[PDB]
């Protein structure tokens, strides 16, 4: 169950990306 | 076009624990990661589950943790801790240390005892929880008649006691003693049932270390946050 | 990208049974079961339809609950209450205190009648629901022309009489008495249509228990609130 | 999560023939049926096509209702009431009276005349509508160029006339005189084209009663509200 | 065609039977 | 029919569990 | 139940060019038909493409509309206007006077040049475009160079030239003579290759009339609203 | 394309009957 | 009808790297092309990765490029500049100077080293990072210990190094020298292996020209803006 | 991935011709 106090059924409108934080795992000159 | 809309009666409002979101400022913002740090726990329940350590007193107001016997004859013994999850022992420990932050409880408590006097050694206890209805028992034999278990001291050196949860209620109260009300319950008491025997060379005195934990059936609900202290 | 809205007129408004939720604070919260609860009513109006008692007066205003009657003669008799969801009667009563925090009324009405009298008795009763048009009756003969039921006094102690709903409007008003306008309508009448007899070794006096209710066709709706009391 | 929202400009206005809902109070709430009452108009034209009565002029300012006529020459006769849907005439009437809470009219318009004269009687009259562009007619000849109907005086009481829209615009307004501009347009007129005969034994004299409609053709539309008033 | 002055492509949130009226037409204990 | 006063097309944002009660019936150390 | 918003930062503001609806008043309103008026233009491009007239000046400033020649040698000829789509010539034609109600334009210019002198006159006119770099042409010779051609006055009375469009940016500023900036480009010159030549019984002197338009290139964008005037 | 000045993906709201101007083309009593 | 909105706290907050759109004023507007114009760089990193030139100094603080030596000794050598990305050198690189309106950076850095003597010269130098953990090195011997490059001055004109990134944390700060906190790591030292040869006719002296980049491995994020300057 | 700085998942209303733009490539009287 949900993410903790958040729950409205419309959930985010910006972008996960740009509400949290990502998350992660570790032209030319020419001659 | 523009959408008529009803503004509400708050209409400025701020909810402290208002289930949802808010605007950003930096996105796109990728965070550092993890990846190889083992140890996270999710709930906390899966915490005060641990015994700490209930400190035991004597006249210097110098509790400290064993509860301790000898030779022979309690009292009315040993000791006495009532099962009030706000007590004056359970609390600084992690159970009860936890179950505050929470408004109510509900399960089944253990209480586990370590026997820490020699291998030479020999004693018998009995121990029991006794509800709340009539008093405070005043005599093991008052005592016997509630949920309660006679340990005998041998190789194995801890016993796993566990103090229901008789309770009318579903749920009770983590303990905000505004008076003592009708819903806390509990006292555990213990007392030997054969005294801690000893032969010749070993040590007359032997203390046994005390550590409460929330079973298999322990819930706290309704965050809350106590009572501002600053200790000592 | 922003919605453009038109921000109606009321803008800050507040209504009281404004039929829509608000903002929460405290979620994810479980509540305590019930589940051993029986005893459940869903609807009021499944209230309304249990008599509850009418108070009949005498001097000393020491209302009573017992219409009482004798050996011979009234009157224009026995007893006289209207039919005006509010009288001095029905109020106290369910049905009456459950019809009031509710603006209209609709359906059928009935009065139930125990008697109480020795079983060595014997009596006859005429009654009847006389409505608006003409005065209120002053003599049984006047009375009977209307919907009535003579009961016979016999082993079966209680009768069952219903006024009807002979109204021209499809509902009527709950009773709130800034004058006796026009749409309240209703009296009910008792007398004895032979004396009460007995033999030797028995009362003279007897009194019979008075209790209305809303039939299976009784409908109160607009709620409402009523008229500050403090009672006695 | 909160979607922002564009403020409009308006955000804090009222308007009166605004085209949208507004927030209940006292919802679930069912009204007293009808069922039984024939007589619902939906429409408010199918009014004003229902001759009213146009009120006739004399000596007093005791305007009355009939053309009114005999045994001989007129004039410039009879009457004379023109067709500007505002006049003295048309306006007491329905039509005239619902054509007035609206702005602007099309469609042909009707006029009925029914005789009263005795039945020994004998009468034959000229009618017409006479279009703006030279003057009012000021004789029969000058008139009879004119969309008309001689009326022979029988059996069959009344005559139905009807004077067109003859408009250069689709639509007319349905009359606020802030002077007589150029839209506004019409004058009937009528006269005996013989003269109303009668043998011995009757009247010289006889009454004829007017009444105005709106055809089959009849169109108001514009809402509006006009000119405060407060009778006599 | 539709209502009277009454036209928005969104018509009612609330409900019919909240909006406007209805409209109509003519437990126990045991022994 | 519907819960008491409370009557709109759109019903709830939040979550149930979030407005009103959800309701309900009666890591390792290692050795 | 509400939706919660976000009030963005503008919230009251007004933007005249705004790109959406706003609120009704006077709805299921009906208007007066057209159906029978033809000539209704769409683009406005479709108009600035329809000479009007570049007025010739003469000692009174009272330009009149005509380039007007004879029998022999300029000069530096015979005229001399700029393509700088805001000269004193083109302006108050109509392309030049819709170009301007336009911040930017692009495309080929087109002038027509109708001769109106005597049927048994004959003349021959040089035409050109020289764009600016070097300076404005002081002779045919200097001239020629550019883009023109050789007017042959006979029977087909007009002549239909057209100065491109010889830019650097794809687009040029519809003329705001804060100064002369850099962008704004044209000369267009003429005078006759050959005297304009006449027999006996005909006139020396002759009028020849003046006619801009934008070709099927021309392109004005970006609206905008000019420079407050009251004429003379 | 578009109306002119008037570019929303919402588009309009009220009904155009309502917004601007249709646009158009040239009981008993009983016996 | 009205959608109730809640009005969240904020409500007039602007926000200004608040990712969402605002309203137009002037639409339907198209731009003026592009087409022809090479050379748009999408991603700044490519752009830092392209050395630029650090200015290695002498008495009279005139900072000039080149790390210049000869015929014999160092020294503690040669140079040493630091890889702090903040450093004194590599400011006013572009590396360096892009790599600063970004909070953080990780990834292996390149040093490029170009000889500028004779080609009738010869030399041999050796090259090292040295991690932060002792001090900087204070000999040739001292520093050998750590990553580094014995280059050979030949035909080949240029050397191309890179340092990597030894870091605990999978990222670092890109400089901020509230001091020198723990994070900022790194020295780079370069010292002849051999002297720099030349036979005769040849000089003695030369300087070698210095030019950091980005590598292939190099990550910039968390835009900001510094530090306020306004040269000299 | 997106635009710059813009990430909401409603994306815009107006119409691109409007908010951002365009971006391009290089009657009668009768007789």
């Amino acid at each position: 169950n949900e993410s903790g106090n958040e729950g409205v059924i419309i959930n985010n409108f910006y972008s996960n990306q740009y509400q949290n934080s990502i998350d992660l795992s570790a032209l030319s000159n020419l001659l | 076009s523009p959408i008529p809309v009803t503004v509400r009666e708050h209409k400025g409002c701020f909810y402290s624990t208002n289930p949802d979101t808010t605007v950003p400022i930096y996105g796109k913002t990728i965070s550092t990661p993890s990846d190889y740090m083992c140890g996270e726990f999710s709930d906390l329940l899966e915490l005060c589950k641990l015994p700490t350590f209930l400190g035991n007193p004597n006249t210097n107001n110098k509790r400290y943790p064993y509860f301790s016997a000898t030779n022979s004859v309690p009292a009315t013994s040993m000791v006495d801790y009532q099962v009030a999850l706000s007590c004056s022992c359970m609390a600084n420990s992690m159970l009860a240390a936890v179950a505050r932050n929470f408004n109510q409880y509900r399960g089944s408590l253990n209480f586990l005892f370590v026997f820490t006097g020699a291998a030479m050694v020999k004693g018998k206890f009995l121990i029991a929880y006794t509800p709340p209805g009539a008093g405070k028992p005043t005599t093991r034999d008052q005592a016997m008649q509630s949920t309660y278990a006679i340990w005998d001291l041998g190789l194995n050196s801890s016993f796993n006691f566990t103090a229901p949860f008789i309770s009318p209620t579903h749920y009770r109260q983590t303990s905000y003693t505004s008076p003592t009300i009708t819903s806390v319950d509990g006292w555990v008491t213990v007392w030997q049932l054969t005294p801690l025997t000893y032969p010749s060379g070993t040590p007359t005195n032997s203390d046994i270390l005390t550590l409460v934990s929330a079973g298999d059936d322990f819930t706290l609900r309704m965050p809350i946050s106590p009572t501002k202290w600053v200790p000592q």
